[PDB]
RNA sequence: GUGAACAGCCUCUGGCAUGUUGGAACAAUGUAGGUAAGGGAAGUCGGCAAGCCGGAUCCGUAACUUCGGGAUAAGGAUUG
RNA sequence: AACGAGAUUCCCACUGUCCCUACCUACUAUCCAGCGAAACCACAGCCAAGGGAACGGGCUUGGCGGAAUCAGCGGGGAAAG
RNA sequence: AAUAGGGAACGUGAGCUGGGUUUAGACCGUCGUGAGACAGGUUAGUUUUACCCUACUGAUGAUGUGUUGUUGCCAUGGUA
């Protein structure tokens, strides 16, 4: 009774059903509530996180120690290829919550939507959406394709956009694309539905939804760790070496007369492979990957303006686990929610902030790209051999 | 002899039986009702199957710590498991019954299994010893087994 | 084909160990036709059982 | 053949005593 | 700024390596544990091989 | 063979199939064995448990004493 | 004095005993083929309050109540011996 | 910042520890003629079982939608 020495409870009781989750693309649970005095634009964007380097600014701060000096940042970085736009989804307001209205698919669907909609694509006839799209070509579907248009128009008030990833410009072995479903919260419901027909079957760029040094969300689905004790899933206390049947558990699990194991207590299952949802994660950097071949590749990523060397964002020796980054990417100040190569969703904040730390004006000076897979210490093939010189490498001539 | 439940016509039915036979009743039981009513060409396809570990056999009645296996999905159950013994013995006397039927006369492209009952055998006793000097016996659940087959039309 | 037997009494007449006694694998048959010792002297002058010497146990370093 | 043996009677002796002692509050 | 590591001669960036600071008030760069460890296990870094001493007493590359 | 040695470790003569079963996997908790940055008993009824020290050679050894001891005191140096 | 697998207090040295845990290895546990027991058992098995042999699982009044199960777990069965 | 007070079978031993108490050995003091006594002191003293039912924790799945798949909504429960 009364336990003599106040201590906090271990964990939060606030992600109680510590579970494998029910997905593995991560839910957006609630888009940026919207007014519709402001341009129409998309709010969410899928991208696969590859790996973690760091970062060296000229960090701008009135009051503190850090003004003007260099400081080091951990930073990750999300390969972004452009999505696709498939699908208008829309929702009528109701007294039980929203419900769709109904789903316009696109014209003519890629090869990777399709693949998601199947879970054998070999032993598949590859036969989904070809029906439907026939009622586009056929003068009797097209008419009453186009009045689902104007029936959306006049009830459904929120509208979505149904879009998928390219599978085919990433590392990955998967190809089955990643189809997102993301709320437009444009002006009006006729300029947020006419900006959709405008852009089906049609490439959207990370950079036309997200700015340079502005803060966003990060959802994904955690690292899995498997089964995993009272001491490890939830901090919980060892218990002195003398202990007879065991060290790594929770002594006492609960009084006598709540003659019943509560929720609140702490015991052993799964840990890790959690959808969670970070908040407040600074974009540093728009990427742009790999462009024309009139210069024939410029690489040129993290080529700041105080480095000025031909250098590209993916470090000596390729990203560990991940391949190899030729697409557009995101970098986000710190660590993100999951695995390498793991499909995390980037949303903008619901909230408002000033906070003086959103909103600050960030100007690199140097991405390091060296060699992750041990103690690199050189950051471009250039330099190696620079100061390595000759090997025993070349031998022939 | 008599069996359980005579067939409504001899002269279009086959039938075999072996007794006192040393299988475990709970595994034998299990796999016995994963034939019944089956094509005698598929019941030995399935029956090689389980040896091979390519299909199970979903453990329903007698399924207790019994691991949950991937191949029970088609059975419409969540565990199985796979008796290569008990599907051996009642492979050995599938044969058996398929050989009073061309003995009688019948067509193996037409026969089902019809009925197949396992029920148990007197069980045979030895002994084990534990702790503090004690006895507990081992005993052996042996099982009987008889099937009835018939030409399906 | 149990040759347990001649393998203990071509032990006790070599002078040996079990462990030494009998290469040549092929004459299993023949071998396995003897049942007495003086059967089994004459397939040790036959070259089908010998001795198969001492493992080298060197004192040179 | 055919017809084995007889095995043999239990004899079970008694043993253990309350298992681990014990003594009450005096 | 882009530093030398004190015991091996290679190039130390920042965000790598480790400073030491002894009590004499010398301070010493290293840029992995094998270089930190040969300079506290008290030894000279012109016999081993891989570093820059070694290069520019020998007259290699 | 090594070594002060019927120690320990490794082999030859002679034995054996790993001790009443095999396969796959490498989660928790265990049992048994390690290792750990900075601090060094703050843990605990208690330094419990574990870890330090350890062989031999060269020095060098106090209080006390029944003059025998203590004493491999302690404390160093070395070893291919 | 010497000697104690005796009791105790401090100090040095040392260390995961602790801050504060982490990781690796073997043998399991786990799944499979075979073989396979025992303690225990009125009927059984979700709770809150009331009354009651004054601390119900069943009774009263409420809360509520879907098959079949697996790896764990030590609150309860005023658990077993 | 403050080092408030309590409860839950004086919460919590098939969760631990065993220091104390509280068997059997032994010593001392007082008591008794004596055997022996003393919440008077000291020292050394085996701490068993879950594989059952529920509860809790995770893991498949069940009912219903003709089958099957993708994308979703939020009743309710937790909540920092
Ligand atoms: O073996 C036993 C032992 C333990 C329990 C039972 N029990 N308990 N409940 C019982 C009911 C029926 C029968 N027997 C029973 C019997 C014996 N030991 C033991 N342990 C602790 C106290 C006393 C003893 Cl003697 C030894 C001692 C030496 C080290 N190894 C353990
Ligand atoms: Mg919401
Ligand atoms: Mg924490």
């Amino acid at each position: 009774s009364h336990r003599k020495f106040s201590a906090p409870r271990h964990g939060s009781l606030g992600f109680l059903p510590r579970k494998r989750s029910s997905r593995h693309r991560g839910k957006v649970k609630s888009f940026p509530k919207d007014d519709p005095s402001k341009p129409v634009h998309l709010t969410a964007f899928l991208g696969y996180k590859a790996g973690m380097t760091h970062i060296v600014r000229e960090v701008d701060r009135p009051g503190s120690k850090v003004n003007k000096k260099e400081v080091v940042e951990a930073v990750t970085i999300v390969e972004t290829p452009p999505m696709v736009v498939v699908g208008i989804v829309g929702y009528v307001e109701t007294p039980r919550g929203l419900r769709t209205f109904k789903t316009v698919f696109a014209e003519h669907i890629s090869d990777e939507c399709k693949r998601r909609f199947y879970k054998n694509w070999h032993k598949s006839k590859k036969k989904a959406f070809t029906k439907y799209c026939k009622k586009w070509q056929d003068e009797d579907g097209k008419k009453q394709l186009e009045k689902d248009f104007s029936s959306m128009k006049k009830y459904c008030q929120v509208i979505r956009v149904i879009a998928h990833t390219q599978m085919r410009l990433l590392p990955l072995r998967q190809k089955k694309a990643h189809l997102m479903e993301i709320q437009v919260n444009g002006g009006t419901v006729a300029e947020k539905l006419d900006w959709a027909r405008e852009r089906l079957e049609q490439q959207v760029p990370v950079n036309q939804v997200f700015g340079q040094d502005e803060m966003i969300d990060v959802i994904g689905v955690t690292k899995g760790k498997g089964y995993k004790g009272v001491t490890s899933r939830w901090h919980t206390k060892k218990l002195p070496r003398k202990t007879h049947r065991g060290l790594r558990k929770v002594a006492c699990i609960g009084a006598w007369h709540p003659a019943r194991v509560a929720f609140s207590v702490a015991r052993a299952g799964q840990k890790g492979y959690h959808h969670r949802t970070e908040i407040n994660k600074k974009i540093y950097k728009i990427g742009q990957g790999y462009l024309i071949k009139d210069g024939k590749l410029i690489k040129n990523n993290a080529s700041t303006d105080y480095d000025l060397s031909d250098k590209s964002i993916n470090p000596l020796g390729g990203f560990v686990h991940y391949g190899e980054v030729t697409n557009d990417f995101v970098m986000l100040k710190g660590c993100v929610v999951g695995t390498k190569k793991r499909v995390l969703t980037l949303r903008k904040s619901l909230l408002v902030q000033t906070k003086r730390r959103a909103l600050e004006k960030i100007d690199l000076k140097f991405i390091d790209t060296t060699s992750k897979f041990g103690h690199g210490r050189f950051q471009t093939m250039e330099e190696k051999k620079a100061f390595m010189g000759p090997l025993k490498k070349d031998r022939i001539a | 002899v008599r069996y359980s439940l005579d067939p409504e016509n001899p002269t279009k039915s086959c039938k075999s039986r072996g007794s006192n036979l040393r299988v475990h009743f709970k595994n034998t039981r299990e796999t016995a009702q994963a034939i019944k009513g089956m094509h005698i060409r598929k019941a030995t396809k399935y029956l090689k199957d389980v040896t091979l570990q390519k299909q199970c056999v979903p453990f329903r009645r007698y399924n207790g710590g019994v691991g949950r296996c991937a191949q029970a999905k088609q059975w419409g159950w969540t565990q199985g498991r796979w008796p290569k013994k008990s599907a051996e013995f009642l492979l050995h006397m599938l044969k058996n019954a398929e050989s009073n039927a061309e003995l009688k006369g019948l067509d193996v492209d037409s026969l089902v299994i019809e009925h197949i009952q396992v029920n148990k055998a007197p069980k045979m006793r030895r002994r084990t010893y534990r702790a503090h000097g004690r006895i507990n016996p081992y005993m052996s659940s042996p099982c009987h087994i008889e099937m009835i087959l018939t030409e399906k039309e | 084909s149990m040759l347990r037997l001649q393998k203990r009494l071509a032990s006790s007449v070599l002078r040996c160990g079990k462990k030494k006694v009998w290469l040549d694998p092929n004459e299993t048959n023949e071998i396995a036709n003897a049942n007495s010792r003086q059967q089994i002297r004459k397939l040790i002058k036959d070259g089908l059982i010998i001795r198969k010497p001492v493992t080298v146990h060197s004192r040179a370093r | 053949s055919w017809w084995p043996l007889p095995l043999l009677l239990l004899l079970l002796l008694l043993l253990g005593p309350a298992g681990a002692r014990a003594q009450e509050d005096e | 700024k882009v530093e030398l590591c004190s015991f091996s001669g290679y190039k130390i960036y920042p965000g790598h390596g480790r400073r030491y600071a002894r009590t004499d008030g010398k301070v010493f760069q290293f840029l992995n544990a094998k270089c930190e460890s040969a300079f506290l296990s008290k030894r000279n870094p012109r016999q081993i091989n891989w570093t820059v001493l070694y290069r520019r007493k020998h007259k290699k590359g």
